[PDB]
C-alpha cells in the first residue's frame, strides 16, 4: 500500500507504528491479536485433529555477527614502555563477560591475529578458562560480569600468574604458575583482546589505591605496579580499523613481487604472483595492491612519435598483462585515490563509493556535474569480448591519464573501452589493479609508452619529467592493503558536554577549550600521521630527525635567509608546541 | 667530511644529483647526513651549498615529510540510523535543524572547524565508515560524510565553493537545516531561511545515515530535531518528517560521541571491542511462502 | 585387478563432438612443436630417416586419415568420463564462442590454471581408471608372452608420482 512507520499515526501520510518487529510491537495488541490466535489454534486442537510439533529447535548461532569483518579489537600499552626485568602487576576489569583474553605480549606481537596463538603473546581466556600460547590448554576458571583479573609477570625466574577476583588461578595441577618458563626477548608490555560486544577496563595502577585486588595479592608478593612511579599517563594502543596501504613484505607467505627491468626491447615490469596457490592456506579473498607514486592532475583544468608533442603533452599511460591462465572477470584495472580504504572479500565495481556535487543558479539551472570517487577502475572480464586467453600476450589492459583534462580512458588490445572517467583538478591518482588470485602468476605491472603518450616515470618523478624512456625508480614499489597496523589513542581528547537544555532549546554542544596535535605529512602517499605515533615507526623517525639535522645545518652560522625561508616551513606555533 | 678542499670541488649539478638521488631512490638518512656534511664543515660554513640545497629541495616539498598544526576536530551525532532498503518501512525524506548559540572565528591561530551534514555506516553497523576516529578529520572529509560549512561543501576532504545569499563561514545566531533524500539521493541544505545552491546526488545508500556536526575549540550550538526534542525555527520542506520521528520506541533520543571513546580517566576509560551490526535497525517483514 | 568400464552402452553426443574439435587441433599443435623441437622439418616427402615430416601443417588441412585414430584416444577418454555418470553444464561463454566458431602456432600452457578439491579428486580417481586400463593391456601381452611380470603393474596407488606423472598431467589438461 505504501504505508510507512511512524510514531504518530496519520492516515494521510501512510503513518503507523505498528510497522515494527513483533518484540517492538506495542504490548496491548501484540498481546490482542496473541490471545485471538491462542484461541483460533487451541479451536483447531480441540477439534480433535491434535497436531503434533514440529522438530523443536535447540541450535544455537554462538553470536557470528560482527562488524565488518572484525572480530577483535587488540589493545596493548606502548612499546617503549617494555619490560626487561622486575616484577610487575597490573589488573583488567571485565565489565562485560565473554570472549576476551587478557596478558603479556611482546612488542612484536601482531595486531590482526588471536591473542596467544603465536609465541607473540601470553595470553588467558577466561571465556574458555584456557591459557593461549602457541595453543590453548584449559587453566583457571570463568568469569562473570564484573569480575576483576590480575596479571602478574616475575621476570627473574620467568614465571607469570594470573588471579581471578583475588584467588590465584592455579593449572590443571596444583601449580600456580601460568606460564613456566620462558626467554625475555625483547620485553613485555601488558595487551587484553576483547571480542565481538565485549566491553573490559584496564588499571595500570598510576594511584595504587585504584588497584582492588593489589592488596590481597601482589603487594606482599613483592609485584609493583605497572605505573608505579609514571608522572603521566601511558599511551595505550589499539588496533587500526580502516586497512591502510603498505609495501609488500618480502616474507609475505602469499604474495610476492619480483622487479624485472626493462631491456631495450621490453618494458620494466613489476610482477606479482601468489607463492601457495595449488597448495594449503591458499587465500582466495581479492587483494588489493597499489603503486606507491601517484599522478597529481593539474591545478586548473584547459577549457616515429613526434618528440615535439612528447615534449609538450601531459598524457601518461601504465598497462597491465593479465597472466594467460588467470581468469579477467576476477581482476580489476585503473586508477584508486588515497581514500580508498573499502577491504570487501567481495568487490563489484557497482558498489564504489560515489558522490555527485551538483552546483547550480539561483535560477535552478545546473552550472555543473561533478562526479566523486575514490575508485576509478574496470573490469578485464567485461572488456575481454574474444574470450579465453593468448600464449602471445595475454589481455593488456592499458590505462592513460590527460593530468591536463583529467580524462581516464581505458585501452584493451588496441581498441579504447567505452568506459571512462573525468576527475577534478588536483586529484591524485594512484596505479591500482585488484585481483583475485586464480593462478600462481596473476598479473604484471607494464609501464611501457604507447604511440603519442608520454610514459609513467615522466609524471611520477619531476626529475624525469622529460624523459621518454619508460624508468622503474627503486621508489615505485607495489604496495597490498592489509589490517596489521596500530594506532596511538591521544592521550588528551577534546572537552565537550552534551545536556538538553531544554523541550525548545533543544540539545547542546559546547566545546571551549582548545586542543591540537602535530600532523605528520607524507607527501607520496598523500597521508598524514600524528608526530607522536612515530614511537613506533623507526625509520620515519630516523629520517624526520635527519631532516630536522638538516634544517639546522642549512640555517647554521647564521645564514638569516635560509632561516627566513625555514620560517614557513616551521614556524612559531609548531616550534612552541614541539 | 675529511677533507675540506672536497667542498669547493662539489658544483651546483652534484648538488642536485644528490637531491635527485633522494628523489629516484627514496627516503634515505645518510643522503641527507651527506647533505648534512655539505653545509658546515670543520666548524665552517658554506653559503653557496647551504643555499643551494635550501633552494633545491626545501621549495618542492615533495620528498622531506611536511608538518603542521591540526585542531582537533570531533562529532556528534543523535540515536538515529536512518536508512533506507527494499521492503523497509522508513520514510525517504527526512529534516532537521541546526542553531549555532555562538562560534569564536579564531580561538587559535588555525581557522575553528564548524562543519554540518550528514554521515552514513559501511554496511549496517553502527560505526561511522571511512573516517578515522580520532585526528583533524570531520564531516566531509572522508566520503561517507556530506557537511557543509556556510561557504563550501565538503565531500572526501574537497570542497567547492556553493552559491548562497550573504555568503559567510558559520557564525554566531546562524540557522542551519537539512533535508536528505533517501528515495532519489539527495542532500539540500538551508541556511537561516535561505536554499543553498548546493546538491548533493546520486550517493551510496546501502548504509545507514544520521545527522551529525564536526567541531573545533570554540563551538556552541544546539540540535533542533523537532517535536519534544526541539521546535524547527522554519517550516519544514512539503513531505519531509523531523528527524526525531526516527526514534526506535523503547529507544530515548540522545546526543553522543560518534567515537566510541571519549574523554575520561585511563583506569575508568571502558575499552570496547567490535560491536554486532545493527541490522535489526532495519525492519523488513519475511513471511515464508506457502 | 582392475576392471575397465563399459563404453558401449554410451553414445557420444554432438556438444562433445564439438569439444573434441579444436581439441584435437589445440594436441596436433603441441605434438607438433614436439616434432619441430627433436628435428622434424615440413616436407611432403615421407622422409622419416631425415627429419622431415609434412605433419607440421594445420589439422584441418591435414587428411581425414590421419584425423582419425588420433581422435580415437580422445573418444576413449570421453567414454571412461561419461560413463562415470558425470554430469556437463554448457556456459554462456561457451556458447558464445561456439556461436562465433601461414600462422605461428599457439599454444597455451594450462599449469596456470588451478583445479580445485573436488575436480582433483575426480581428476585422480579418472587416471586411476586410465591406469587400470593400461595395467590390463600390459596384462593381456602378459598373457601373450606366457610369463613374467611388469614393475609398475602393482595398482596406480601404489604407485609414486614420479611414474604417475604423465596420466595426472593428461588428466588435468583435459579436465581443464
Amino acid at each position: 500500500q505504501g504505508w510507512t512507520y511512524g510514531i504518530q499515526q496519520d492516515v494521510k501520510n501512510r503513518r503507523n507504528p505498528r510497522l515494527v518487529p513483533y518484540t517492538l510491537l506495542d504490548d496491548r495488541t501484540k498481546k490482542s491479536n496473541k490471545d485471538s490466535l491462542r484461541e483460533a489454534v487451541r479451536t483447531l486442537l480441540g477439534y480433535g485433529y491434535n497436531l503434533e510439533a514440529p522438530d523443536q529447535d535447540h541450535a544455537a548461532r554462538a553470536e557470528v555477527c560482527s562488524g565488518t569483518g572484525e572480530r577483535f579489537r587488540i589493545f596493548r600499552a606502548e612499546k617503549t614502555y617494555a619490560v626487561k626485568a622486575g616484577r610487575w602487576y597490573f589488573e583488567f576489569e571485565t565489565v562485560t563477560a565473554g570472549d576476551m583474553r587478557v596478558g603479556w605480549s611482546r612488542p612484536g606481537c601482531q595486531p590482526d591475529q588471536e591473542l596467544g596463538s603465536d609465541e607473540r603473546a601470553f595470553a588467558f581466556d577466561g571465556f574458555k578458562a584456557q591459557r593461549w600460547h602457541q595453543g590453548n590448554e584449559h587453566y583457571g576458571r570463568s568469569w562473570q560480569a564484573g569480575d576483576v583479573v590480575g596479571c602478574m609477570v616475575d621476570m627473574n625466574e620467568h614465571t607469570m600468574m594470573f588471579t581471578l577476583n583475588g584467588e590465584i588461578l592455579l593449572d590443571d595441577s596444583g601449580s600456580e604458575l601460568a606460564f613456566k618458563d620462558f626467554d625475555v626477548g625483547d620485553g613485555f608490555i601488558p595487551v587484553c583482546s576483547l571480542g565481538v560486544a565485549q566491553v573490559g577496563r584496564m588499571n595500570f595502577g598510576k594511584d595504587v589505591s585504584t588497584l582492588k585486588y593489589f592488596t590481597i595479592c601482589g603487594l606482599q608478593e613483592g609485584y609493583e605496579p605497572f605505573a608505579v612511579n609514571t608522572n603521566r599517563d601511558i599511551t595505550m594502543w589499539l588496533s587500526k580499523r580502516l586497512p591502510q596501504f603498505l609495501q609488500v613484505p618480502s616474507n609475505h607467505e602469499h604474495i610476492e613481487v619480483t622487479r624485472i627491468d626493462g631491456t631495450i626491447d621490453s618494458s620494466p615490469c613489476l610482477k606479482v604472483t601468489q607463492k601457495s596457490f595449488g597448495s594449503q592456506n591458499s587465500n582466495t579473498d581479492i587483494m588489493f595492491y597499489r603503486l606507491s607514486m601517484p599522478i597529481e592532475c593539474a591545478e586548473v583544468f584547459s577549457k616515429r612519435d613526434d618528440y615535439d608533442f612528447l615534449m609538450q603533452t601531459s598524457t601518461y599511460y601504465y598497462s597491465v598483462r593479465i597472466f594467460p591462465g588467470q581468469e579477467p572477470a576476477n581482476v580489476w584495472v585503473g586508477w584508486i585515490t588515497s581514500d580508498f580504504h573499502q577491504y570487501d572479500t567481495g568487490f563489484d565495481l557497482d558498489r564504489v563509493r560515489t558522490v555527485t556535487v551538483t552546483l547550480g543558479d539561483e535560477k535552478g539551472k545546473v552550472h555543473e556535474s561533478i562526479k566523486r570517487s575514490n575508485c576509478y577502475m574496470v573490469c578485464a572480464g567485461e572488456s575481454m569480448s574474444p574470450g579465453q586467453g593468448r600464449n602471445n600476450n595475454g589481455l593488456e589492459i592499458g590505462c592513460v591519464v590527460d593530468a591536463a583534462s583529467g580524462l581516464l580512458t581505458f585501452i584493451a588490445n588496441g581498441k579504447e573501452l567505452s568506459t571512462y572517467y573525468q576527475v577534478e583538478p588536483s586529484t591524485k591518482l594512484f596505479p591500482a589493479v585488484f585481483a583475485q588470485a586464480t593462478s600462481p602468476n596473476v598479473f604484471q605491472f607494464e609501464l611501457g609508452r604507447i604511440k603519442n603518450v608520454m610514459p609513467l616515470s615522466a609524471g611520477l618523478f619531476k626529475s624525469e619529467h622529460k624523459n621518454p624512456v619508460p624508468q622503474c625508480p627503486p621508489r615505485l614499489h607495489v604496495q597490498f592493503l592489509s589490517h596489521v597496523l596500530w594506532s596511538r589513542m591521544p592521550n588528551q581528547f577534546l572537552k565537550v558536554d552534551v545536556s538538553r537544555i531544554s523541550e525548545r532549546q533543544g540539545w547542546l554542544v559546547q566545546c571551549l577549550d582548545p586542543l591540537q596535535f602535530m600532523s605528520l605529512h607524507i607527501p607520496e602517499e598523500n597521508r598524514s600521521v600524528d608526530i607522536l605515533e612515530l614511537t613506533e615507526q623507526e625509520e620515519l623517525l630516523k629520517f624526520h630527525y635527519h631532516t630536522l639535522r638538516l634544517y639546522s645545518a642549512v640555517c647554521a652560522l647564521g645564514n638569516h635567509r635560509v632561516a627566513h625561508a625555514l620560517c614557513s616551513h616551521v614556524d612559531e606555533p609548531q616550534l612552541l608546541y614541539a | 667530511v675529511e677533507s675540506p678542499e672536497a667542498l669547493n670541488i662539489i658544483k651546483e649539478g652534484h648538488i642536485k644529483s644528490i637531491i635527485s638521488l633522494l628523489d629516484k631512490h627514496g627516503r634515505n638518512h645518510k643522503v641527507l647526513d651527506v647533505l648534512c656534511s655539505l653545509c658546515v664543515c670543520h666548524g665552517v660554513a658554506v653559503r653557496s651549498n647551504q643555499h643551494l640545497i635550501c633552494d633545491n629541495l626545501l621549495p618542492g616539498r615533495d620528498l622531506l615529510l611536511q608538518t603542521r598544526l591540526v585542531n582537533h576536530v570531533s562529532s556528534m551525532r543523535p540515536n538515529i540510523f536512518l536508512g533506507v532498503s527494499e521492503g523497509s518501512a522508513q520514510y525517504k525524506k527526512w529534516y532537521y535543524e541546526l542553531m549555532v548559540d555562538h562560534t569564536e572565528p579564531f580561538v587559535t591561530a588555525e581557522a575553528t572547524h564548524l562543519r554540518v551534514g550528514w554521515a552514513s555506516t559501511e554496511g549496517y553497523s553502527p560505526y561511522p565508515g571511512g573516517g578515522e576516529e580520532w585526528g583533524g578529520n570531520g564531516v566531509g572529509d572522508d566520503l561517507f560524510s556530506y557537511g557543509f560549512d556556510g561557504l563550501h561543501l565538503w565531500s572526501g576532504c574537497i570542497a567547492r565553493t556553493v552559491s548562497s545569499p550573504n555568503q559567510h563561514l558559520l557564525r554566531t545566531d546562524d540557522v542551519i537545516s537539512c533535508c536528505l533524500d533517501l528515495s532519489a539521493p539527495s542532500i539540500s541544505f538551508r541556511i537561516n531561511g535561505q536554499p543553498v545552491q548546493g546538491m548533493f546526488e546520486n550517493f551510496n545508500i546501502d548504509g545507514l545515515f544520521f545527522p551529525v556536526v564536526s567541531f573545533s575549540a570554540g563551538i556552541k550550538v544546539r540540535f533542533l530535531l523537532g517535536g519534544r526534542h526541539g521546535e524547527f525555527k522554519f517550516l519544514p520542506p512539503p513531505g519531509y518528517a523531523p528527524c526525531y520521528e526516527a526514534v526506535l520506541p523503547k529507544e530515548k533520543l540522545k546526543v553522543e560521541h560518534s567515537r566510541e571513546y571519549k574523554q575520561e580517566r585511563t583506569y575508568t576509560r571502558d575499552l570496547l571491542g567490535p560491536t554486532v551490526s545493527l541490522t535489526q535497525a532495519a525492519f523488513t517483514p519475511i513471511p515464508v511462502d506457502t | 585387478n582392475p576392471q575397465p568400464v563399459d563404453t558401449s552402452n554410451i553414445t557420444i553426443p554432438e556438444k562433445l563432438e564439438y569439444f573434441i574439435n579444436k581439441y584435437a587441433e589445440h594436441s596436433h599443435d603441441k605434438w607438433s612443436m614436439d616434432k619441430l623441437a627433436n628435428g622434424w622439418i615440413y616436407g611432403e616427402i615421407y622422409s622419416d630417416s631425415s627429419k622431415v615430416q609434412p605433419l607440421m601443417k594445420p589439422y584441418k588441412l591435414l587428411s581425414e586419415k590421419e584425423k582419425e585414430i588420433y581422435r580415437w584416444p580422445i573418444k576413449e577418454s570421453l567414454k571412461t568420463m561419461l560413463a562415470w555418470g558425470w554430469r556437463i553444464e554448457r556456459t554462456r561463454e561457451g556458447d558464445s564462442m561456439a556461436l562465433y566458431n601461414g600462422y605461428s602456432p599457439r599454444a597455451i600452457d594450462m599449469s596456470n590454471v588451478t583445479l580445485s578439491r573436488d575436480l582433483h579428486a575426480m581428476a585422480e580417481m579418472m587416471a586411476e581408471n586410465y591406469h587400470n586400463i593400461w595395467a590390463k593391456k600390459k596384462k593381456m601381452e602378459l598373457e601373450s608372452k606366457g610369463g613374467g611380470n611388469h614393475p609398475l603393474l602393482v595398482p596406480y596407488d601404489t604407485l609414486t608420482a614420479k611414474e604417475k606423472a604423465k596420466d595426472r598431467e593428461k588428466a588435468q589438461d583435459i579436465l581443464k
